[PDB]
């Protein structure tokens, strides 16, 4: 079992970055996506979740406006997306999983995006 | 909802003890831990509480109640220098962690 | 005619006959007076071995009704065997609607107490009336709404406000349908919009989230968004998103 | 005193299938009337029934998520609605009554609902050379391959309508392309070429189409 | 929980012979309806209760049993009541899975018939080879299909007619199906069949062609 991610990206600030997950091994439908962003030297802070039941939920109140999660369950895999992008969103972006609604099974190996002009 | 820990940076040696907690301003349930090795993405670590799993020693035990929640890991090794992060599961937030220096 | 004395039905027929004993139709309405004391019968009563309901007025109701061994089904005249109006049938491994109520009896004949799985689903019977549960309910401290006995999901109105009756491992194994925590973040369902506070209860009216603005249906608690709205008397703009211009 | 239901309807997966029943002879608010399918020589399996006088309904919980009977007095009539057809749907549905509660008075003749992703489409019928009376056995046999139609049902005739004698017509298989096939064969004495030439008549009706080979 | 068991599936039997059926319940159950279905036809109600019997019914039927077993008996059968008799419980609707009630005749020996396919079957890209056994008894047979000698378990469908009303005999069809592709490479195509009326098997051929 193993989320792999996207690679490594960097745009310009006001530009739109799609990162995606590729589940292996389990059930794509059997539990529910994840996001999270780690800014160089700074806390963990959530991002959202989708379900199976294509409920793109719990942006964060500081990301409802810019971020966008989607789901492909034909390709078993999934995205998430950034819009209005700013200089303070660089960060390393990871999936993870919901083991019967606790702590995220796995992870996912960390997406690199940065902001510059 | 706010939650914060004791220890911030910490400096020990290979063989000793060591104990970080997370204290939550709400009564809340459960919590969970989070070690990530520099360059690498997050390790879990806790579950719920009193639980682990995805193959930690039995030296981890993790312990909390209320506002306060703890983890304890008896020996300390070489190769376990990493941030821990402890996280609340509902609101879902995480907080500052841990450093091992 | 009948007449009440001390809160037992008698029927008196008309010329001041006293008394009269047996099945009657009084007024398209049947009744059963016992043999011996010539009162209405009320309640779960036994008739030569044919079981029978009747309400507190000694009318028979047909019905799903208790019984001492448990709600049995009181069917019409031919539904089981030449039964008769009211009569408790047999009726094993089925389920009935009626009155746009839904009722499951199992192996000897008996609706479901509270829950009870049925062929993968788990459904929830109400305890008090045998009928599938409709709306907000609690069991065990735990919250549901029940939509003919099924947990439903999504946010309605609860007690204590708006719950969000997720699906099944999203918080803590949570059953499907239960209620969980959510705490401070939104939630988009169905294409409407929602935001939980640190109760987990989405909120209504208008509210400023980060900054920014925000109305939220009093009566759905969905967030107003895609147009125009006239949230009494005046006239707001909405973005996608929820954001008032 | 019969009940009379609706024509085969053919569905594919996902849809839904309205199957009627027109009771005759009798107070249609008398009795009650049970909903009762048959997969393709599978056991009787037994859906629902109605009671006319107060729309009282009971399912089996197999169909509970799918199944919805209704009730039109007036017009005597019995409805069933299965949604969400799978494709193992298919089977012969029959319209019941129940005489007191004890068994199943009349019968309705059965409606047949087809779900299949396959597509209406008519038989290729190929001959089927025979030359074979060798010594010991006087009797030979031809017949017809009836192949690759949809949905059932074919009647197959031989020299249109004559022969009865040796007609053997196999019940339909149903292939792995979702398409039917059957052989319609018949045994006949020493006669060749020249001699009592025999007509295959094929006739699929939902295709309508009409073949004799 | 209730399950109804028809404990014979399928009976063997002649016409002024007595013949029972039984359908055996998992629980005790007060009533047992019996039913009777020929092909092509709706199931005609046989017996009610237990014992009571239909309209339409002869007296030869009868209908007895208590708790767990039930058993239909017909005194003395006649040509037409050879069907399928189903039993139900009425409170559960459930029903049997059937007893198929045959004629029983003497062992009769299939004939074999082997046919190629057509012409403009072949221009399509298809080819169909059918191998038929007439006029057998008992049903059981095994038909077992060689190519150039090489048995396919696989590439194969048969079908069975109804008991003659005549002579009461079957007639079974199988074709053996491929593509085009992966036909003409091979020679001879053979139709073993095996039945108990045949002292060894019988083998019909097929030519490369012509």
């Amino acid at each position: 079992v193993q989320l792999v991610q996207s690679g490594a990206e960097v745009k310009k600030p006001g530009a739109s970055v799609k990162v995606s997950c590729k589940a292996s091994g389990y059930t794509f439908t059997d539990y529910n996506m994840d996001w999270v962003r780690q800014a160089p030297g700074q806390r963990l802070e959530w991002m959202g979740d989708i379900n199976p039941k294509y409920d793109i939920i719990g942006h964060n109140p500081k990301f409802m406006g810019r971020v966008t999660i989607t789901r492909d369950t034909s390709a078993s895999t999934a995205y998430m997306e950034l819009s209005s992008l700013r200089s303070e969103d660089t960060a390393v972006y990871y999936c993870a999983r919901s083991d019967r609604g606790w702590y995220f099974d796995v992870w996912g190996q960390g997406t690199l995006v940065t902001v510059s002009s | 909802i706010v939650l914060t820990q004791s220890p911030a940076t910490l400096s020990l040696s290979p063989g000793e003890r060591a104990t970080l907690s997370c204290r939550a301003s709400s009564s809340v349930n459960y919590m969970n831990w989070y070690q990530q090795k520099p360059g690498q993405a997050p390790r879990p670590l806790i579950y719920a509480t009193s639980n682990l799993a995805s193959g930690i020693p039995a030296r981890f035990s993790g312990s909390g109640s209320g506002t306060d929640f703890t983890l304890t890991i008896s020996s300390l090794e070489p190769e376990d220098f990493a941030v821990y992060y402890c996280q609340q599961w509902s609101s879902r937030t995480f907080g500052g962690g841990t450093k091992l220096e | 005619g009948l007449r009440t004395i001390d809160g037992k039905k008698y029927y008196f027929n008309t010329n001041t006959a006293v008394a009269v004993t047996g099945w009657q139709t009084i007024n398209g309405k049947k009744y059963y007076f016992n043999t011996n004391t010539s009162i209405a019968s009320t309640g779960y009563t036994i008739i030569s071995g044919k079981h029978f309901y009747f309400n507190t007025d000694g009318i028979m109701q047909i019905g799903v009704f208790k019984g001492p061994d448990g709600f049995e089904y009181f069917a019409p005249a031919n539904t089981d065997a030449n039964n008769i109006e009211g009569q408790a049938i047999r009726y094993q491994n089925r389920f009935l609607y009626l009155h746009d109520n839904i009722y499951y009896f199992g192996n000897n004949s008996k609706a479901a107490t509270g829950w009870v799985t049925i062929d993968g689903n788990r459904y929830y019977f109400e305890p008090n009336t045998a009928m599938g549960a409709n709306g907000y309910k609690t069991i065990d401290n735990k919250n549901f709404y029940f939509r003919n006995g099924l947990p439903q999901i999504g946010v309605f109105k609860g007690s204590n406000g708006f719950e969000y009756f997720a699906p099944a491992n999203t918080d803590a194994n949570n059953i499907e349908g239960q209620a969980i925590r959510y705490q401070n973040r939104f939630l988009h369902l169905l294409g409407k919009i929602y935001y939980f506070g640190n109760n987990s209860k989405a909120v209504t009216g208008w509210q400023t989230i980060n900054g920014k603005v925000y109305y939220f249906m009093p009566d759905t608690a969905m967030a107003a968004a895609g147009g125009l709205f006239e949230i009494d008397g005046v006239i707001y703009f909405f973005g996608v998103d929820g954001v008032k211009a």
